[PDB]
Formats: C-alpha cells, sequence, structure tokens
C-alpha cells in the first residue's frame, strides 16, 4: 500500500525513501484521510528536493485538500520562498482560496512577509 | 627562528566552531536550537555540566529580534520555574561577533521526552501543573506573553523541578497600550495554538498561554496531544471537534468577520464530555482543564485563579508564588529596527558578561 508509505515519507524529509517509493510505482497523488497529497506535505515542511521530484513524477500542483488548502498555501504560511517560486513556475493558481477565504497572497499580508508578497506579484 | 608558539584550536563540533573559551570544556552535542547547535559542557568554575546554545542571528532581522527578546527577558527574570542565563559569550568587538553563546542550567530531561516513555502518576501531573502555573504567574505579571508553551519547553530534573525555557517566541505587551493589530500573527506551536490566534488575528492576549497549559494538561493525562491538527484549518477542526461548535454568545464575540463567517459555514458539532475522553482522570483535574480549554479567551481562567483551583490545593501558597517586581513596559517592545541596530543592542546587552567588565 504505497501511497500511504509515500505520504508518511514526504512528511518526514525522507529524500531517499521518497525517491525509492517513486521507483516502485507509488501513486504521486496519494490522498490522505483529509485530502492531503505528498506535494502538500513536502511543501509544508520546506523539503525542496522532494517537492521538485514529486512535480517531475506528475504531482497535481493545484491539489485541494478537504479544507481548500493547496500546496501553495502551505509553502506560504511557513514562508518557504524557494518552494513558492517553484510552485508558481509549475502553474499553481495564486488566487486559490481556502474555505476560510484566504489566498497565498492574503497569508503573506497577514504575516508581514514582504519578501513573499513581491514573489506573488511577479 | 620565530617563536614557534603553538596555541591553536577553537574546539570543533560536527565541523562547526564551538568556541566557548577555556571556561567550558568537554563538549557534547545535544541537538538543535532555532539558530544553532546546542552543546553540553563542563563549567570549570561552577564544577557542573551546563547547556550552551550557539546562536547566529545576525543575517535576519527576525532572528535578531527573537534573540534580543530572549536575552532581555531572561536576564531580567528571576524565578525558580524559569530557566536563567548564567553566562553569555561572544567576541570582544562588534565586527568580530558573528555568534553568541548562551549558557544555562543543564536539565536531565523534559516533559515531551518524559511523556514519550511514561504514564505519569497523578501526583506527578499535579506537581508539574502547579509548577507550570507558578512560573507562568510570574511571566504574566511581567507583562510578558510566552507564546510557545509545550511539553518540550518544560525542562525537568530528577527531583521533579520543572523550568520553563525557550523564550525566543516571547514578547512584552504592556496593557497600558492597545495592542490590537500590533501582535505577530502566527505564534505558538500548532497543536498548542489557541483558537483566537487563528480567529482574532493579531488581537490575542496573554491567555493564549493558558490555552497552551490546557493542552499540556490534556497531554499529561493521556500521553497524546489532544488537538493534533495538520494545518490551521484542521487545527480549528480538532478544537471544535471536542469543545463542540461555539455558542451564539461566544460566536458574537469573534472580532473578525471573515472568521465569524467561516465558523457559521461549519456543520454543527456536539461537545465531547471531558470524562468521556479521560475516564481515568481525577475529576478536579477535568474541572480545571475545562476552565483552561475555554473557547472564548474572556471566559478562560487566568493564571492566579488557576493556582487557587481545588486541584492544586496541596501546593497553592500565594505567599510563595512571587511576581515580577519591575514589570516590562511599552518602550521595551519597540524592536522593529534594522538588523544592524539590533546587533548593536545585542552587543550592548551582553557586555556585562565580557571578561573584566566592571560593574
Amino acid at each position: 500500500d504505497l501511497g500511504k508509505k509515500l505520504l508518511e515519507a514526504a512528511r518526514a524529509g525522507q529524500d531517499d525513501e521518497v525517491r525509492i517509493l517513486m521507483a516502485n510505482g507509488a501513486d504521486v497523488n496519494a490522498l490522505d484521510e483529509d485530502g492531503l497529497t505528498p506535494l502538500h506535505l513536502a511543501a509544508q515542511l520546506g523539503h525542496l528536493e522532494i517537492v521538485e521530484v514529486l512535480l517531475k513524477y506528475g504531482a497535481d500542483v493545484n491539489a485541494e485538500d478537504n479544507f481548500g488548502i493547496t500546496p501553495l498555501h502551505l509553502a506560504a504560511i511557513r514562508g518557504h520562498l524557494e518552494i513558492v517560486e517553484v510552485l508558481l513556475k509549475h502553474g499553481a493558481d495564486v488566487n486559490a482560496q481556502d474555505k476560510f477565504g484566504k489566498t497565498a497572497f492574503d497569508i503573506s499580508i497577514d504575516n508581514g512577509n514582504e519578501d513573499l508578497a513581491e514573489i506573488l506579484q511577479k | 627562528h620565530a617563536m614557534a608558539a603553538a596555541a591553536a584550536g577553537p574546539e570543533m563540533v560536527r565541523g562547526q566552531v564551538f568556541d566557548v573559551g577555556p571556561r567550558y570544556t568537554n563538549l557534547s552535542y545535544i541537538g538543535e536550537g532555532a539558530y544553532g547547535m546546542v552543546c553540553s559542557a563542563y563549567d570549570n568554575l561552577n564544577k557542573v555540566r551546563v547547556a550552551i546554545k550557539k546562536i547566529s542571528p545576525f543575517e535576519h532581522q527576525t532572528y535578531c529580534q527573537r534573540t534580543l527578546r530572549e536575552i532581555k527577558i531572561l536576564l531580567r527574570f528571576r524565578h525558580e520555574n524559569i530557566i536563567g542565563i548564567n553566562d553569555i559569550i561572544r567576541a570582544p568587538t562588534i565586527e568580530q561577533m558573528k555568534d553568541v553563546y548562551i549558557v544555562q542550567d543543564l536539565m536531565e530531561t523534559d516533559l515531551y521526552k518524559l511523556l514519550k516513555t511514561q504514564h505519569l502518576s497523578n501526583d506527578h501531573i499535579c506537581y508539574f501543573l502547579y509548577q507550570i502555573l507558578r512560573g507562568l504567574k510570574y511571566i504574566h505579571s511581567a507583562n510578558v506573553l510566552h507564546r510557545d508553551l509545550k511539553p518540550s519547553n518544560l525542562l525537568l530534573n530528577t527531583t521533579c523541578d520543572l523550568k520553563i525555557c525557550d523564550f525566543g517566541l516571547a514578547r512584552v505587551a504592556d496593557p497600558d497600550h492597545d495592542h490590537t493589530g500590533f501582535l505577530t500573527e502566527y505564534v505558538a506551536t500548532r497543536w498548542y495554538r489557541a483558537p483566537e490566534i487563528m480567529l482574532n488575528s493579531k488581537g490575542y492576549t496573554k491567555s493564549i498561554d493558558i490555552w497552551s497549559v490546557g493542552c499540556i494538561l490534556a497531554e499529561m493525562l493521556s500521553n497524546r496531544p489532544i488537538f493534533p491538527g495538520k494545518h490551521y484549518l484542521d487545527q480549528l477542526n480538532h478544537i471544535l471537534g471536542i469543545l463542540g461548535s461555539p455558542s451564539q454568545e461566544d460566536l458574537n464575540c469573534i472580532i473578525n468577520l471573515k472568521a465569524r463567517n467561516y465558523l457559521l459555514s461549519l456543520p454543527h458539532k456536539n461537545k465531547v464530555p471531558w470524562n468521556r475522553l479521560f475516564p481515568n482522570a481525577d475529576s478536579k483535574a477535568l474541572d480545571l482543564l475545562d476552565k483552561m480549554l475555554t473557547f472564548n479567551p474572556h471566559k478562560r481562567i487566568e493564571v492566579e485563579q488557576a493556582l487557587a483551583h481545588p486541584y492544586l490545593e496541596q501546593y497553592y501558597d500565594p505567599s510563595d508564588e512571587p511576581i515580577a517586581e519591575a514589570p516590562f513596559k511599552f518602550d521595551m517592545e519597540l524592536d522593529d529596527l534594522p538588523k544592524e541596530k539590533l546587533k548593536e543592542l545585542i552587543f550592548e546587552e551582553t557586555a556585562r558578561f565580557q571578561p573584566g567588565y566592571r560593574s
């Protein structure tokens, strides 16, 4: 049951346990009990290498969880700039609202992260 | 024919410099802090091992503020249930200073680690809770908010002394000024984050600390975090999943209208009764827990009342729960300054520990 094992490893910054699961045909868009994918988890924790190979193996860059939370929101909340840049490069919607009405832009205004704001305007 | 003098080494650790001068020796790596490694070392003057954290904050304004705040608060605080600063080491000159080492008491263990291996006796849960609140009384009386209480910031030794540590996320909020909109928005560790923080954005108060103590007590009762949300929305989910949907009164006290709107968007939920969750827990403990894990920060019990609660009657002694004599004031809150200036402020605060300093 690979998806599960891959979820649990994208969480844990397991760069290699992830690389291997991929090569065993693990589903990249494995859904967890809350609609969270491996991309969600790796972007949330700032695990850049992992984000990048998940994209390369076809990870849905605009995946919503059952809360309307996207990978982009999660990279934004913890201010992971690099990952934010790469998610945009791969076409994440900057206008996506979670079910609270928040966008990745709103978050950057809320956190006073001036650097993250410019990145979302370009 | 040149004095082949051979003094050499800064001590090294995992390839990084750990330069704690001739006074601290026998280093041992003991994990990571926010902006550097921590080592334990033998204090050649006090004849005990201590904990030394290496901090390297000078590149980033917010690392600077957090470092400065921890330093100025803890240097002024003096209380048995709060970690102290014993010494601070850095370069003799502000240009040479890239790192700051903070030296503290070494504590065997902490509650996060204890809970991973141990079902606590009720005597333990009790005495630990007494000490968290006693230290917190003092913190709060100083007009300080800690903003990151959680088991792993509660240090422990084998005589069951408990000390609160990690004040990097702490802050003054002098109540003679209005702070609505001024407070940093994403504070506390998620599972310990009071509902208002994700709801009354930038308008919370020192009662968020109470909510965290609430979560810690629940954790000490079952060795499991009570609200393990995966993100802010899910965190809210986990809280309403147990407190139940907020009342109509409580709801009409949400300041932020977008939050109120969202709360209304949610299916109703039943409160889950405390003893359904904790069938083995002492029912006075469950009463106090109810009081601290109150959705509405205004109805939520306060530190001095929590100490007076029937559960802590064995230890409660107001004459033996000191407050801060000099509470902090609004001017100490103004640390929104360039990283260069913060560096000067850190430089000037740490001077009094430099070798030879007079006064």
